[PDB]
């Protein structure tokens, strides 16, 4: 029954390294080749080496050589990445997936793990400054602007969720240092103005806003 | 460093439709190609392996075809299940290379964004602060297009667009843009409309303001 | 020991290497085999001789999106010509006492041969048979094999 586990979320400052984990189970965890994949944010995947625990053999991509290290303890059943040096451009989700027995040239990658996140940031835990966004057919439509916040997610909802209809998260986007993403919600003219509606920002900066509108 | 090249990068499609992804090698690599398919906040997963070989759990809707530098991954009849990103994989020659992927969207009947523009708030120009934005609520198709002005002609310092994945319940595409600036680049009126185009029809929509009311 | 006379036969095997996707090495089918000429002809040599010794000479050469096997062939992908026990009872190498033939005789063709031998890139990392050595041979106690 092949799982791979995966290590929790990294979030990292420039010039530091990294170590990622993958527990495996299901299968002979010595027998098979273990791959290692980045995908980032936009793009397709590259692939990183694949490592062969039941010695310790190590390949790499010339691009990764020296940037990543990988090991396998055989008797933990986990294989791990070491990056050195992480910069702006090694944020990314890596993967790590199964591959074919020892003298397999060809194989497809079997298995995979969820992925772990590796952000690579100078920046420091702020939290978000929040906005109200205000102005028929009817249905108005308000916002709620969040900016200037770090890290990443932020949990937004409408009148604590009594309110799931016209409303839209955008995707945060990076605009300096820090995020700013936006919310919209849609109703008709005869509710609002004339009933509360406020957005609820939340941030795991241990921190949480709620803003109405006029 | 053998280029794999996908075509095309995004493919409308609707439930029960036949479907053919293609796939095309910078040179020969015999049958040693392999297709992935990963959802979205997913994983990857084998689909087709050495390009035709079907893969036990893989339902019988999905088959490859293909040798040389030329390759194909069909899906008979699509399934809801089927939205996702494709990617072939070439393991021939070192390294093993991925495609730029293909990914599927679904398909419904045109629809026009509703613009709605917003001017800075009290507490944004109290912080010195300041940005403006636009919402363009649930269109389609995807590809649109925007444009910010003020008093007449472009303005194009700065502004960030964000987009939004298909929606899983009326299948359009949500976009927001905004502005941001400080508060004596901005006491320094004059006109905010957020224009917008889209394949929709040949109105680029205004939404506008001065100062307020 | 004693001989009237010792033919020393060197066999050239220019084996070409590619490597795989994930960094796999992978000894292309038809390196290249190459036999001493004899008579009007050249493709099976037999040894006019009461002694023998044979001599193998190895090349690597790498290659890429092509064959085209223009390249020194280092790390992993390196590679040593070897001659393996294919389908005849004797081995070619050292066990202890002489081999013993009234006749022997390799041919790059499969024509009225007794057995094969695998002819294989030996590497760090593994080895893979690429051509067939055949061999046509008969039990006797004229012709005599000596390492190597
Ligand atoms: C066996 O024959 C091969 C040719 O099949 C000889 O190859 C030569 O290798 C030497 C270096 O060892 C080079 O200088 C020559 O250029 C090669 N010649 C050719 C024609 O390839 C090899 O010398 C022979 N080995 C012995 C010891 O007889
Ligand atoms: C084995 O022999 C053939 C030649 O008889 C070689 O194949 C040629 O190789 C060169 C490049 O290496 C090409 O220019 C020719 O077009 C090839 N000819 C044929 C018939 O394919 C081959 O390279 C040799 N193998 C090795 C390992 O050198």
């Amino acid at each position: 029954q092949v799982q791979l586990q995966q290590s929790g979320p990294e979030l990292v400052k420039p010039g530091a390294s990294v170590k990622i984990s993958c527990k495996a189970s299901g299968y002979a965890f010595s027998s098979s080749w273990m791959n290692w994949v980045k995908q980032r944010p936009g793009q397709g995947l590259e692939w990183i080496g694949r490592i062969y625990p039941g010695d310790g053999e190590t390949n790499y991509s010339e691009k990764f050589k020296g940037k990543a290290t990988l090991t396998a303890d055989k008797s933990s059943s986990t294989a791990y990445m070491h990056l050195s040096s992480l910069t702006s451009v090694d944020s990314a989700v890596y993967f790590c997936a199964r591959g074919g027995y020892r003298y397999d040239p060809y194989y497809a990658m079997d298995y995979w793990g969820q992925g772990t996140s590796v952000t690579v940031s100078s920046a420091k835990t702020t939290a978000p400054s929040v906005y109200p966004l205000a102005p028929t057919g009817s249905s108005v439509t308000l916002g709620c602007l969040v900016k200037g916040y770090f890290p990443e997610p932020v949990t937004l909802t409408w009148n604590s969720g009594s309110l799931s209809s016209g409303v839209h998260t955008f995707p945060a986007v990076l605009q300096s240092d820090l995020y700013t993403l936006s919310s919209s919600v849609t109703v008709t003219s005869s509710t609002w103005p004339s009933q509360s509606i406020t957005c609820n920002v939340a941030h795991p900066a241990s921190s949480t806003k709620v803003d109405k509108k006029i | 460093d053998i280029l794999l090249t996908q075509s095309p990068a995004i493919l409308s499609v609707s439930p029960g439709e036949r479907v053919s992804l293609s796939c095309r090698a910078s040179q020969s690599i015999g049958t040693s190609i392999h297709w992935y398919q990963q959802r979205t906040n997913g994983s990857p997963r084998p689909l087709i392996k050495y390009a035709s070989e079907s893969i036990s759990g893989i339902p019988s809707r999905f088959s490859g075809s293909g040798s040389g530098t030329d390759f194909t991954l069909n899906i008979n009849s699509v399934e809801s299940e089927d939205i996702a990103d494709y990617f072939c994989q070439q393991t021939d020659s070192w390294p093993t290379t991925f495609g730029a992927g293909t990914k599927l969207e679904l398909k419904r009947a045109d629809a026009a964004p509703t613009v709605s523009i917003f001017p800075p708030s009290s507490e944004q120009l109290t912080s010195g602060g300041a940005s403006v934005v636009c919402f363009l609520n649930n269109f389609y198709p995807k590809d649109i297009n925007v444009k910010w002005k003020i008093d007449g002609s472009e303005r194009q310092n700065g502004v960030l667009n964000s987009w939004t994945d298909q929606d899983s319940k009326d299948s359009t595409y949500s976009m927001s843009s905004t502005l941001t600036l400080t508060k004596d680049e901005y006491e320094r009126h004059n006109s905010y409309t957020c224009e917008a185009t889209h394949k929709t029809s040949t109105s680029p929509i205004v939404k506008s303001f001065n100062r307020n009311e | 020991p004693s001989f009237y006379t010792h033919t020393i036969v060197n066999i050239t095997i220019d084996l070409g290497m590619k490597r795989s996707g994930y960094g796999q090495p992978i000894a292309s089918t038809l390196s290249n085999i190459t036999l001493p000429m004899q008579d009007n002809n050249t493709d099976v040599y037999c040894i006019r001789s009461d002694q023998f010794s044979v001599y193998v000479h190895s090349t690597c050469k790498s290659s890429l999106w092509d064959n085209i096997f223009k390249r020194n062939c280092t790390d992993v992908l390196d590679a040593t010509a070897v001659i393996k026990t294919g389908t005849c009872p004797f081995s070619f190498d050292k066990l202890n006492n002489y081999l013993t033939f009234n006749k022997f005789c390799l041919s790059l063709s499969p024509v009225g041969a007794n057995c094969k031998f695998d002819v294989a890139a030996r590497t760090r990392t593994n080895e893979q048979v690429v051509r067939s050595l055949y061999v046509i041979y008969e039990e006797g106690d004229n012709i005599v094999l000596v390492p190597r």
